[PDB]
């Protein structure tokens, strides 16, 4: 039932856990939160157990615990994080506060691996390939993650990578222009034109789109995917949005190949459709995976999608104590993954 | 599966 809690101070915060996770060592804080690496000593797995800053300190904060939450208890995919587990040394909603929430410490993140060696097109096809198959799974659910880039990749020594730290509002350079200078509605294919940003920069070793500020990164990428004619135009809802881009010195489309010479040639092919500037012509992640490139890893009988996930929640208008008091049965009702 | 080090 409930597990025996031990409880101490690291870094002038107090962490109360159960006496499964061992040997905690703080590596970082935030807004968000704050961090511990832990030994699990049942999964035998490395951890981090994030414990949450105030996560009911106002009706904002107390909806996005619960969004977090939600979130987390339904991804359950090979290239996604799930939640191993989530905790409360609270024994009734009365005393609740505090929430807990572990997930797998693996690997590196996907910075750190280019660091230390050389990547083979075959390391990119595999890894660009894993990130598209969470993808379609995220996608399926109508979940959009807003914010990949490599610092949200973790990959291990069998080249296996999972995504994490999705984006929980309602650097720039991965970010689609659309949302960038909020043009329109974000769809999921924001989350493939920073797949595309993020195999560019794998084949190449530079960032695609480095621009110091919002205007001198939309001049980078229009130089490259052109700007946007009357169709794209016409689904720009900001008069003020759309007179900018009327302003700039129109530009062509470049050709990709000569952008990116030496590459594999399906590889630039598959970021000619990443990198389209109108998101409703981008490929999608599902397409992506049929796509010639990943030929030697595609295999559509195990590339699968996720139950419905319903966020209904988000349009609800509820007191701080009702977001906490729906938290805290998520919490509850947790059942952890097979052992 | 290709392989990695992983740092460091």
């Amino acid at each position: 039932e409930r597990p025996t809690f031990y409880r101490q101070e690291l870094n002038k915060t107090i962490w109360e856990v159960p006496e499964r996770y061992q040997n905690l060592s703080p590596v970082g804080s935030g807004a968000y939160g704050s961090v511990c690496a832990a030994f699990d000593t049942k999964t035998g797995l490395r951890v981090a157990v994030k414990k949450l800053s105030r996560p009911f300190q106002s009706i904002i904060h107390a909806k996005r615990t619960y969004r977090e939450l939600r979130l987390l208890k339904h991804m359950k995919h090979e290239n996604v994080i799930g939640l191993l587990d989530v905790f409360t040394p609270a024994r009734s909603l009365e005393e609740f506060n505090d929430v807990y929430l572990v997930t797998h410490l693996m690997g590196a993140d996907l910075n750190n691996i280019v660091k230390c060696q050389k990547l083979t097109d075959d390391h990119v096809q595999f890894l660009i390939y894993q990130i598209l198959r969470g993808l379609k799974y995220i996608h399926s659910a109508d979940i959009i993650h807003r914010d990949l880039k490599p610092s949200n990749l973790a990959v291990n020594e069998d080249s296996e990578l999972k995504i994490l730290d999705f984006g929980l509002a309602r650097t720039r350079w991965y970010r689609a222009p659309e949302i960038m200078l909020n043009w329109m509605h974000y769809n999921q294919t924001v989350d493939i034109w920073s797949v595309g940003c993020i195999m560019a920069e794998l084949l190449t070793g530079r960032t695609l789109f480095p621009g110091t500020d919002h205007i001198d990164q939309l001049k980078l990428i229009l130089r490259l995917v052109g700007t946007p004619g009357a169709e794209l135009l016409k689904k720009i809802s900001s008069e003020s949005a759309r007179n900018y881009i009327q302003s700039l010195t129109q530009m062509p489309k470049m050709n990709f190949a000569n952008v990116f010479i030496g590459a594999n040639p399906l590889a630039v092919d598959l970021l000619e459709k990443m990198l389209v500037l109108d998101s409703d012509k981008r490929i999608t992640a599902a397409q992506a995976l049929a796509h010639a490139y990943f030929a030697q890893y595609h295999d559509p009988d195990d590339e699968p999608v996720a139950d419905p996930y319903d966020q209904s929640f988000e349009s609800r208008d509820l007191l701080i104590d009702e977001w906490k008091s729906l938290t805290y049965d998520e919490v509850i009702s947790f059942v952890p993954p097979p052992l | 599966n290709p392989g990695l080090k992983i740092p460091k």
